[PDB]
């Protein structure tokens, strides 16, 4: 059996709600180290990766390692009780699934999601054994205005180095679209180890971006040359989502 | 080669997506003195006219006496739909390409390669009204608003220098009248006529309100309504609507 007990579930709803936009079932995994979800489109373009320690959750405890499998109903039931309150969860792993009990801080009281599921056995995480060349940092706000550029005039991004900025461009035939982001316009955060141009589906990155919703912390991107794009957020309360997508070669 | 920047990028876009409910392609007539908007609309009712005076923006520059940059409404409407409220909009032009520029919070450009829009002759502005009233832009626009949606006809009449709106619908009329007595109307003065006009044409131009704060009505019986919508840096927005049958 698993026990937890989350201090955030405003939190809670978000990572959820985050691996929807890439499976619309979800496989818990509890191991001893914390909880990790991961999760990929099935043409192999996006992965969602969520992991969660140890430390950040008020109480974790597990006999043995074990997975669960949300099945789309689960997911939906689960996710109809989804709220911005500050509240508490308790999670247990139950003979026909999971028990999810909901307290909220103030008012106090506290309903009861019965979730059915199938138990299994624990995946490990395998994260892309590759780090990337270029490195930046922003939030949530900065991405949606840019996925929402390039979906109006593109289906491809393609994102690029240069110098002291970074250079995001998207058009297929004659109307096109550049932005330029450089630090503190917005940027808080830039690093740029060597030069890089790589490309990807503008609308697996709206998907990637949609999945930072109701995160507020800020946010890491990373990209190499004909490599693979990795998205980060920690969340204020713990953990952190991930998202990749695989380049056009 | 021609660059202009609006501060008040939302108040721009919204002349924009008027004159977008009119036209489906128009051409920017860049002039040391401006940039003017000139056309008619399919169903040859209407004619626009929108002139926007160099003081109107804060760069202003040509490369030529005259240029001529054709664009379709919806494309560059499209763009303009992605403003940031707090992005200062650069209009930009070369021999290929119409750029607008969202600069702000950062950095964000969209291209439009130029398109062929046939020139327009309006021609040629004056014959006078009967008739003439000046109101506040806002005023017209909650009338207007209202009685858009209760008819397809509009019956404009003055009367004594007051000045009235009728629209009978298929479930409601709806009469309103407009004086300077109580301040309604800011000036108002002709004789005594009486026109109408469809009302789709002339509800198209209330988003005016967000770029105009007064505004000036001409019209008369059996010719067209002017709506002269005054623009801050003695800019104007001008929308000549044909009357109906008489
Ligand atoms: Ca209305």
């Amino acid at each position: 059996m698993v026990k937890i007990v989350y201090p955030n579930a405003k939190d809670f709803f978000s990572f959820i709600n985050s691996i929807t936009n890439v499976t619309d079932s979800i496989i818990l995994n509890f191991t001893e180290d914390g909880i990790f979800s991961r999760h990929l489109t099935e043409d192999k373009v996006l992965m969602a990766i969520m992991r969660i320690p140890k430390d950040v959750l008020s109480e974790y405890s597990i006999d043995s390692p074990t997975s669960v499998k949300l099945d789309v109903s689960s997911v939906k039931k689960i996710l109809s009780k989804a709220s911005s309150k500050k509240a508490t969860i308790e999670l247990t792993e139950t003979d026909s699934g999971l028990k999810i009990i909901i307290r909220d801080e103030k008012s106090g009281a506290k309903s009861t999601i019965y979730i059915k599921a199938e138990k299994g056995q624990v995946e490990q995480l395998t994260e892309p054994k590759v780090n990337l060349a270029v490195n930046f940092t922003t939030d949530e706000s900065v991405l949606n205005v840019i996925a929402a550029d390039v979906t109006l005039v593109g289906e491809e991004m393609r994102i690029s180095t240069e110098e002291d900025k970074i250079k995001i461009e998207a058009g297929e035939e004659g109307k096109r679209y550049v932005a330029f982001l450089m630090k503190d316009k917005p940027l808080k955060e830039l690093s740029i180890d060597t030069s890089a141009s790589s490309s990807y589906s503008a609308e697996m990155f709206k998907d990637a971006v949609k999945g930072l919703r109701g995160f507020s912390a800020p946010t890491m991107v990373s990209f190499g040359e004909n490599l693979p794009m990795k998205i980060d957020v920690e969340a204020v309360s713990g953990g952190h989502m991930i998202f990749w997508i695989a380049p056009r070669l | 080669m021609m660059k202009a920047k609006v501060i008040d990028a939302v108040s721009f876009s919204y002349i924009l997506r008027t004159v977008g409910d009119f036209l489906s392609e128009a051409n920017f007539i860049v002039t040391k003195e401006g940039i003017r908007v000139s056309g008619i609309d399919p169903s040859r009712v209407v004619f626009l006219d929108i002139f926007l005076p160099s003081s109107y923006f804060e760069g202003f520059e040509v490369s030529q006496e005259k240029e001529i940059i054709g664009f379709k409404l919806e494309d560059v409407n499209d763009i303009l739909k992605r403003v940031l409220k707090d992005d200062t909009l650069i209009l930009s032009s070369n021999e290929s390409k119409l750029t607008l520029t969202f600069d702000g919070e950062f950095t964000r450009s969209f291209e439009l390669p130029l398109i062929q829009v046939e020139s327009t002759q309006p021609p040629s502005v004056n014959l006078e009204f009967p008739f003439k009233a000046q109101l506040l832009t806002i005023t017209f626009a909650d009338i207007i608003d209202e009685l858009s949606d209760l008819g397809e006809v509009l019956n404009i009449h003055s009367k004594e220098n007051k000045l009235y709106f009728e629209v009978i619908g298929d479930l409601s009329t709806a009469k309103v009248e407009l004086s300077t007595d109580n301040g309604t109307l800011l000036e108002a003065s002709g004789a005594d006529v009486s026109s109408s006009y469809g009302m789709e044409y002339v509800a198209n131009t209330t988003k005016m309100r967000r770029a105009s704060d007064s505004m000036e009505l001409y019209f008369g019986s059996q010719i067209p309504l002017k709506l002269r919508f005054k623009l801050p840096q003695e800019g104007y927005g001008d929308f000549y609507i044909a009357p109906r049958a008489d």
